[PDB]
């Protein structure tokens, strides 16, 4: 049993956004999933808590108004309508799933929940900037081991992904923390360590993707 | 309102060292208290529930004990894979709310590593963009002070660089740094040599790389 | 006052194989602050503290065996333990209650009862077993859907049973839910179940 989100990225200050918490089979049912939110640097905290069928709903006191859920008949998808955002709601959300249940560990009962199912995390950014795509250009090696890698410049919001070989290069890999430009954009580089033997043996891509601007590019990138 | 305290903020610990953390409540939780882990760039894991159950996956160093307002997570070996941050989370107040801790991040000591310096000319697709990337590489070293220093035709540079390190590995527990020279095309035409200096406690003396700009 | 040497009341009422269990005539239960003999299996017990202040002031107390564990000639009766329950190294269970199975891969209707022939109030206990899965039910009980009829004259209850995927406490997944009555002189308690039933093994003729 997967959790995936879906409904992330870029919204202007006092916009609305939808999130959304598919679950990948079937449900036993009276499970509870929990929205739990981690601002860039922060740490967790809890935002939602929503019973999977949608009769009850609980918000934190920052969202309160502000959130909602609803739902669209039509399917059956069940939404977290994050309304009037702004700049203290840019984070990276993650939804979660847990078994609400009351156990005796003492001398009276509690409430036990443990959130032991969660997504992937999708990133939501609060600003009034344009969405951009990244340009990609190859580290190539100059003539042990030998290091090459993939230069993702100028882009916005975050994040992108790099990948090697389409997944069957890891070993060695190093894709960096991205930094923020002065002209408000991001760059960040993708490494990767290598045998020089291989250099000859092997044709090395990297995989970069942009969800925001729907932006895909396979750079090759070869010996000078 | 209840709320969850952690301590320590940070320990470093060697491979094979046990590691203590502390997790306190504003008022009794009964033992309605879980610990999970973050590794970097990922989701939490549920590891320890109800106080002190292990759950499926989880090795077994990890030991969770406590309750009412003192809980206490254990990791009885450390391994270079459980480079993470710990939060204490506490559902004695659900349904209508759910609360975190500050967490502890768990650092891993390690010997002394040298970087491999490398650098990168900038590409010719780059500059017929306007501008040049200059790229220097310092891969897998420990710890993670260094200093990188860039040198255009011998001339200090400064003010047009930018650095980003990488969290430390999950299995050699090492860092890697990268930094990045941003010039014009009109400048970075101008001059020949560029070079990177690497200065860290695992180098005897500094390790400087560099190309020509027609090699 | 009665001293429970580091032992929960349900775990000392239960029987719990860890804790030791004494002389009555008490006035007051004193309890550990965190005891360490629990409810060995996951669960809850219904209405626990309506009987921790039912048993505050007592005259007597003797447990009294109102069903053998021989007398299961239709069931399995003693495959039923587990690692969360542990006695010297071996799987255990709750020694006053009985945790049934099928046996030769069938599950009978149980229909058994008890009345209190006895000149003093009997309280009585079970529970019902929530499994982890489907395979689990009817690896364990066979009969998919289950349910649990307890009757007093002043009791009447339907248990159904539970499945969902939850975390482990103390080593399993699985919970239990345990209930109990008063049976007052010249009364009888009603079972009917098919499954999922921790039927009582021993009772305790109380007086207040
Ligand atoms: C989608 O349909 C459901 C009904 O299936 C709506 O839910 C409420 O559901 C309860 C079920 O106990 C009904 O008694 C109510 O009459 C329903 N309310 C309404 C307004 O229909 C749910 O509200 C619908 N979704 C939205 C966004 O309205
Ligand atoms: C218990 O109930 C009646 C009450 O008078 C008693 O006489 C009888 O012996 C018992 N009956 C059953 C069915 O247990």
């Amino acid at each position: 049993v997967q959790l995936v989100q879906s409904g992330g990225g870029l919204v202007q200050p006092g916009g609305s956004l939808r999130l959304s918490c598919e679950a990948s089979r079937f449900t036993s049912s009276s499970y509870w999933i929990t929205w739990v939110r981690q601002a860039p640097g922060k740490g967790l905290e809890w935002v939602a808590n929503i019973k999977q069928d949608g009769s009850e709903k609980y918000f934190v006191d920052s969202v309160k108004g502000r959130f909602t859920i609803s739902r669209d008949n039509a399917s059956n998808s069940l939404y977290l309508q994050m309304s009037s955002l702004r700049a203290e709601d840019t984070a990276v959300y993650y939804c979660a799933r847990g078994f609400l249940e009351r156990l005796l560990l003492g001398r009276q009962g509690a409430y036990y929940y443990g959130m032991d199912v969660w997504g992937q995390g999708t990133t939501v950014t609060v600003s009034s900037a344009s969405t951009k795509g990244p340009s990609v250009f190859p580290l190539a090696p100059s003539s042990g081991t030998a290091a090459l890698g993939c230069l993702v410049k100028d882009y916005f919001p975050e994040p992108v992904t790099v990948s090697w070989n389409s997944g069957a290069l890891t070993s060695g890999v190093h894709t960096f923390p991205a930094v923020l430009q002065s002209s408000g954009l991001y760059s960040l580089s993708s490494v990767v360590t290598v045998p020089s033997s291989s250099l000859g043996t092997q044709t090395y891509i990297c995989n970069v993707n942009h969800k925001p601007s729907n932006t895909k590019v396979d750079k090759k990138v070869e010996p000078k | 309102d209840i709320v969850m305290t952690q301590s320590p903020f940070s320990l470093s610990a060697s491979v094979g060292d046990r590691v203590t953390m502390t997790c306190r409540a504003s008022q009794s939780i009964s033992s309605s208290l879980n610990w999970y882990q973050q590794k970097p760039g990922k989701a939490p894991k549920l590891l320890i529930y109800a106080a002190s159950n292990l759950q499926s996956g989880v090795p077994s160093r990890f030991s969770g004990s406590g309750s009412g307002t003192d809980f206490t997570l254990t990791i009885s070996s450390l391994q270079p894979e459980d480079f993470a941050t710990y939060y204490c989370q506490q559902s004695y107040t659900m349904p209508p709310e759910l609360t975190f801790g500050g967490g502890t991040k768990v650092e891993i000591k390690r010997t002394v590593a040298a970087p491999s310096v490398f650098i990168f000319p900038p590409s010719d697709e780059q500059l017929k963009s306007g501008t040049a990337s200059v790229v220097c590489l310092l891969n897998n070293f420990y710890p993670r002070e260094a200093k990188v220093q860039w040198k255009v035709d011998n001339a200090l540079q400064s003010g047009n660089s930018q650095e980003s390190v990488t969290e430390q590995d999950s299995k050699d527990s090492t860092y890697s740094l990268s930094s990045t020279l941003t010039l014009s095309k009109a400048d970075y035409e101008k001059h020949k040599v560029y070079a990177c200096e690497v200065t860290h406690q695992g180098l005897s003396s500094p390790v400087t790389k560099s190309f020509n700009r027609g090699e | 006052p009665l001293i429970l040497r580091d032992c929960s009341v349900a775990g000392w009422l239960l029987g719990n194989p860890m804790c030791d269990e004494n002389v009555p005539e008490w006035s007051y239960i004193v309890e550990k602050a965190n005891p360490v003999n629990d409810l060995c299996y996951p669960g809850d017990f219904n209405d626990y503290e309506e009987l921790k202040h039912l048993l505050s002031r007592i005259n007597h107390f003797e447990k009294i065996q109102i069903i053998p564990k021989s007398s299961w000639s239709s069931h399995e009766a003693s495959l039923g333990v587990s690692s969360a329950c542990p006695y010297q190294g071996k799987s255990s269970f709750f020694r006053n209650v009985v945790w049934l199975i099928k046996k030769n891969s069938t599950y009978p209707t149980i229909k058994r009862s008890y009345n209190n022939t006895n000149q003093e109030d009997l309280l009585v206990l079970w529970g019902i077993h929530h499994p982890n899965d489907a395979a689990e039910q009817t690896k364990l009980y066979q009969n998919p859907t289950t349910y649990i009829s307890v009757g007093t004259s002043t009791l009447n209850q339907r248990l159904v049973p539970r499945i969902a995927t939850r975390s482990k406490v103390n080593g399993q997944s699985g919970r239990m839910e345990f209930f109990w009555t008063i049976l007052k002189p010249n009364d009888a308690i009603n079972f009917e179940s098919n499954g999922n039933f921790i039927a009582p093994e021993y009772a305790y003729k109380i007086v207040k």
